RNA sequence: ACAGCGUCGCGAGGGCCGCACCCGGCGCUGGCGCGACGUGAUUUCUGCCCAGUGCCACGACCGUCACCGUGAAGCGAUCCGC
RNA sequence: CCACGCGCCGCGGCGAGCCCGAGGGAGCCCCCGCGGCGGAGCGAGCGCGAGACGCCCCGGGCCCGCCAUGCCCCUGCGGGCG
RNA sequence: AGGGCCCCGCCCGAGAGGGUGCAAGCCCCGUACGGCGAGUAGCGCUGCUUGAGCGUGCAGCGCGAAGGGAGGCGCGGCCCUUCCAAGGCUAAAUACGCCCCGGGACCGAUAGCGGACCAAGUAGCGCGAGCGAACGGUGAAAA
RNA sequence: GGCGGGCCUGAGGCGGCGGGGGCGACGGGCGGAACUUAAGCAUAUCAGUACGCCCCGGAGGAGAAACCAACCGGGAUUCCCC
């Protein structure tokens, strides 16, 4: 016994009977081989065409990761006006379309409009030898790379006009403002009742 | 393994040992008894794969 | 708190994009003269006419469901008692 | 514990009526509603279990062809060949069936239908009679004194036989031996012998058994008791032999 | 049909109460599973997906209106105290589903689409099911309904794959609160309660 | 167990049981009947007690004791009532 | 015995870092590979948020929160200093 | 009886293996190697369930809308952000026996399937539901 | 009074075309325990488990928001890592 942190495990359920809940991964090498052949057969079905498709660049959701970008379901119709294409045409050129997606920023439309332009520039469309020697895209098309951060070498005096002196007080004043004003209503209300 | 048998202990006063006994009176379902389920059976859950950095 | 506190939120521009179908009302009037009122409603219109509306906002919430939809039932029913 | 004897009696297994070799079961047609249908008592036979003698009588098939035989618990006084008449205009005699309203006050009745055209209900036991006593023309309801003596109101169009059922005095005979009961109960359902509940072990009966064989708490059991609880005298207004 | 959708919305209205009073009376004096010549409510039939094509059959199944009584014998459930209930249990599936399952058993050859509501009486509710003949050449040679003759869609109503099933399983609710029943009520528990024992571990 | 002896419910739109329900037994019955109970052939009888605990009331509604309904309130849950 | 949590102890690599994750690479022991965990606490929470010393150990002294208290104040039921 | 030793060699894109009378790349088969949206949503009251907590999902009965739902503490009032319930279809990546194929740092006849045996769900036993054994090896050739 | 003609509900019969039952798995819909654990035991727990029942298919179910979130946002389903 002694100082053991309490076990957080869950007592085993249906161990010898009912649902088979033990699923050992003994096929991990085997599954990887199976997926590779299937991916290779799909690539052969359209030799010029890429196996995967261009996906939109989207900001990762939630404050913790909201400064980097990840690949998403599809380009919005407003982002398709930038490349001047209808939804069906976009499917023909390999652009996946999320009609539900709403940009939520004008800035969002622009990073996406740039991504759409590159696909249209890079792609070559054929309706014999060229198709044989085309070379398809291997990998996610244009995988988005979040850049590493930098130092911008600005001027100290110019930046000092922006911040109030004793910055801590300014941040605290607006952090506690809802509470501080609320006390003022309670405080004034207490005074109103008597005198 | 060894569990594919119906054996229930005979009980004291019959003279024979109280271990699961098949209808015949033949020992069954015991780590020692002939044909019995191994005391703790070997199982695939053992981690055959160690990990190296 | 339900949002992170950033004294300035908005380094990026934001999007600015965010009815009755009147023909149906014509369908409703034709049905209303063919059908009449609902029996719960006829009690509410009487309650509005003879005994206040506090009771006729309580009897609505009970016979219907929520206050927002009950206060509505008061408005639609109010016209019949007051107009005559 | 276990379901007591009364509980098992509902199933109908081993406790059913032994109705084999019974003679059979003992309609206001237009001709009998307007007038009276003549009949002849072909024979009087002994039904199994039923103490009262039955009778087979045949009346013409009003429907169109044949003679339709009937079975009727018979009133005392029947003769094979009796001109039994049933109907509104049937005269007052033993054996005749006429609507209770027509029956004159006091005329004994048997086989009184509770409701008009019920084809037989009250007073069909051995030596049991009813008494027509009061006719109210308003609702056309004539009070009869049921054998028990409780008086009910019977609709005038309900009909009944005139007279008292035969077999009168059957009970006023001591059986003397257990065998004579065995052979009365063989004909009827399996209910005899009856073992007392003070005799049974606690598991079988609520009166149950104890180191001294008693009924324990009072025999009286409420009218609202569950099916296992109703084992003593039920809803007893008074107990004891009195005056 | 817009003037027939609104007319019905006022069911408590005397007009339709007179109709319902006669319709409940006729259905009562009639058999349990009756084949209906026409869908008693055409607009509702068309909304659910009924066209007047050969190979589409309408059948009405009466269900008892009631709360569940367990099958435990003599009225007693011999288990731990929590399980001792027999008279006040409430059905798991809506009467709508019950009507479909009863119709599906009566005609196993036919396939069940959706079901509408036709009338109700304090003793029994009457749900009118819409069924489709999967073998008529018209149905197989019709692009829109061809999906019924797929053999995966055999016995939609026994496996609770109808709308009533999608209401009982709670599939209709989406988002927080159904997260633990989407793959299936049983599968989601199974996926969560599994020891992966990944090999490289 | 039994013959006998009592007690007790019940007039069928009813008693008393079956019974997951659908509904079945007594009942092809009808108070000289169906059931529920005791006691245990005759001869002779069967005292007194209703406090308690049972049971019973076309014995009333005193008080207490539910859901609905309904009053008063509060914006509304809800709460006080009757 | 075997899996799986947890507490230690020894060892191996690497060190403010570290990690055969699932996967993907004509790829299977080879390459590539995120959360995670640590790097900071404390408070129920709004939140506030550590430096001053030393081979080590131990204690002392201070510093950060949580809890009262005084003072001063500026961008005030807010900030500073005790 | 060499498939043994002892001298010597030969083929290898084949030295995986099995057979053959003793331990066989070269004695045989092989192996490498080729080719041809209304009785609804809601609400009340009960039951059922969930980690969902003045309620996660469901249902019974009562009662039942029109702009209505959600935002994880209720209840009203005011906004915001986001979606259209009460109709359906739809590949992929996921699961898994019988069945067939390969590999096992697997057990080697009281082991390993109950069952390695010419006839194991068999001989038997039990009214029945059901239970369920034991039993492999002569040699190079039956000579 | 009767007697035809349609419409509408309902009958018999024929023709074609389907249904049924079989799988120790996987997948759906149900009805649903208890030993066990709480060192007793009622809620809890085993467990939305066995078992009973009805269903398909090579997969099945699920699935294109009356979705998440609160951001310099995502955006059908299923499965994996966390």
């Amino acid at each position: 016994g002694r100082n053991v942190a309490f076990s957080n495990m869950r007592r085993y359920k249906c161990t010898n009977k009912g649902p088979n809940l033990i699923k050992n991964w003994f096929n991990q090498p085997a599954r990887k081989i199976r997926r590779r052949q299937t991916r290779l057969q799909k690539a052969k079905a359209i030799f010029p065409c890429p196996l995967q498709k261009l996906r939109p660049s989207v900001t990762r959701c939630s404050q913790k990761f909201n400064l980097t970008q990840r690949i998403g379901r599809g380009f919005t119709l407003r982002e398709l006006q930038g490349v001047g294409l209808s939804a069906g045409k976009a499917r023909q050129i390999g652009i996946a379309v999320d009609p539900r997606r709403k940009n939520k920023s004008e800035e969002s439309v622009a990073r996406n409009v740039a991504r759409l332009k590159e696909y249209l520039s890079k792609v070559t469309i054929f309706s014999p030898e060229e198709i044989q020697q085309a070379i398809q895209h291997q990998g996610v098309v244009m995988p988005v790379v979040n850049p590493k951060p930098v130092i911008t070498t600005g001027s100290i005096a110019e930046a000092k006009k922006e911040v109030p002196e004793n910055l801590f007080m300014y941040l605290r004043n607006a952090r506690t403002a809802r509470n501080r004003a609320r006390l003022a209503k309670r405080d004034a209300e207490r005074e109103a009742a008597a005198k | 393994a060894g569990v594919q048998c119906t054996a229930h202990s005979w009980g004291p006063g019959r003279a024979v040992a109280r271990l699961p006994r098949k209808h015949g009176g033949i020992g069954a379902y015991a780590n020692f008894a002939r044909g019995g389920h191994m005391a703790h059976p070997t199982t695939v859950i053992r981690r055959w794969c160690r990990k190296v950095n | 708190p339900g949002k992170v506190f950033n004294l300035k939120k908005g380094g990026a521009v934001v999007r600015i994009v965010r009815k009755t179908k009147p023909h149906q009302e014509f369908v409703k009037s034709i049905i209303q003269e063919c059908t009449g009122m609902a029996p719960y409603e006829m009690h509410i219109i009487e309650l509005l006419r003879m005994n206040k509306d506090r009771h006729a906002l309580r009897y609505a919430k009970k016979r219907l469901g929520n206050i927002k939809r009950a206060k509505a039932k008061r408005d639609q029913l109010s016209v019949y008692a007051r107009n005559i | 514990g276990r379901r007591i004897r009364v509980q098992r009696k509902g199933a109908g297994s081993v406790f059913r009526a032994h109705v084999a070799r019974r003679l059979g079961a003992a309609a206001n047609d237009f001709a009998e509603r307007t007038g009276s249908v003549r009949g002849v008592v072909k024979a009087i036979l002994h039904d199994r279990g039923r103490g009262a003698p039955l009778a087979r009588v045949q009346f013409p098939n009003m429907r169109g062809e044949g003679r339709v035989n009937e079975l009727f618990i018979a009133p005392e006084g029947m003769y094979t060949g009796q001109e039994v008449f049933s109907g509104n205009k049937a005269t007052l005699h033993i054996g005749n069936i006429l609507p209770v309203g027509n029956i004159p006050e006091g005329t004994y009745v048997c086989n009184v239908e509770e409701k008009p055209m019920d084809r037989g209900c009250l007073a069909r036991a051995s030596g049991t009679y009813c008494l027509v006593v009061a006719h109210n023309m308003e609702t056309n309801k004539t009070r009869i004194r049921l054998p028990s003596g409780q008086k009910k109101l019977i609709s005038s169009k309900a009909r009944a036989m005139i007279g008292l059922v035969a077999g009168g005095g059957r009970t006023d005979k001591p059986l003397l031996k257990a065998g004579n009961a065995y052979h009365k109960y063989k004909a009827k359902r399996n209910c005899w012998p009856v073992v007392r509940g003070v005799a049974m072990n606690p598991v079988d009966h609520p009166h149950g058994g104890g180191n001294h064989q008693h009924i324990g708490v009072s025999s009286c059991v409420p009218r609202n008791a569950v099916p296992g609880q109703k084992v003593g005298l039920i809803a007893a207004r008074r107990t004891g032999c009195s005056g | 049909y817009k003037y027939v959708q609104e007319l019905w919305r006022k069911k408590q209205s005397e007009a339709l109460h007179y109709l319902f009073r006669l319709r409940t009376w006729e259905y009562r004096q009639l058999n349990a599973i009756k084949r209906c010549s026409h869908p008693t409510r055409p607009e509702k039939a068309r909304r659910l997906g009924y066209k007047a094509k050969r190979g589409y059959v309408v059948y009405r199944v009466r269900v008892r209106r009631g709360g569940r009584k367990r099958q435990c014998v003599h009225g007693i459930s011999y288990g731990k105290p929590r399980n001792i209930g027999i008279v006040g249990l409430k059905p798991s599936r809506s009467l709508r589903a019950l009507a479909e399952q009863k119709v599906g058993r009566r005609l196993p050859s036919l396939r069940v689409l959706n079901s509408y509501w036709v009338a109700q009486d304090g003793s029994y509710k009457w749900y009118e099911v819409i069924l489709i003949d999967p073998f008529h050449p018209w149905i197989r040679n019709d692009p829109k309904i061809n999906w019924i003759c797929n053999p995966v869609m055999k016995r939609r109503e026994c496996r609770g794959l109808t709308s009533a099933g999608r209401k009982a399983r709670g599939l209709h609710n989406k988002g927080i609160g159904a997260m633990k029943l989407r793959p299936s009520k049983r599968a989601a528990w199974k996926r969560n309660h599994t020891r992966s024992l990944r090999r490289y571990r």
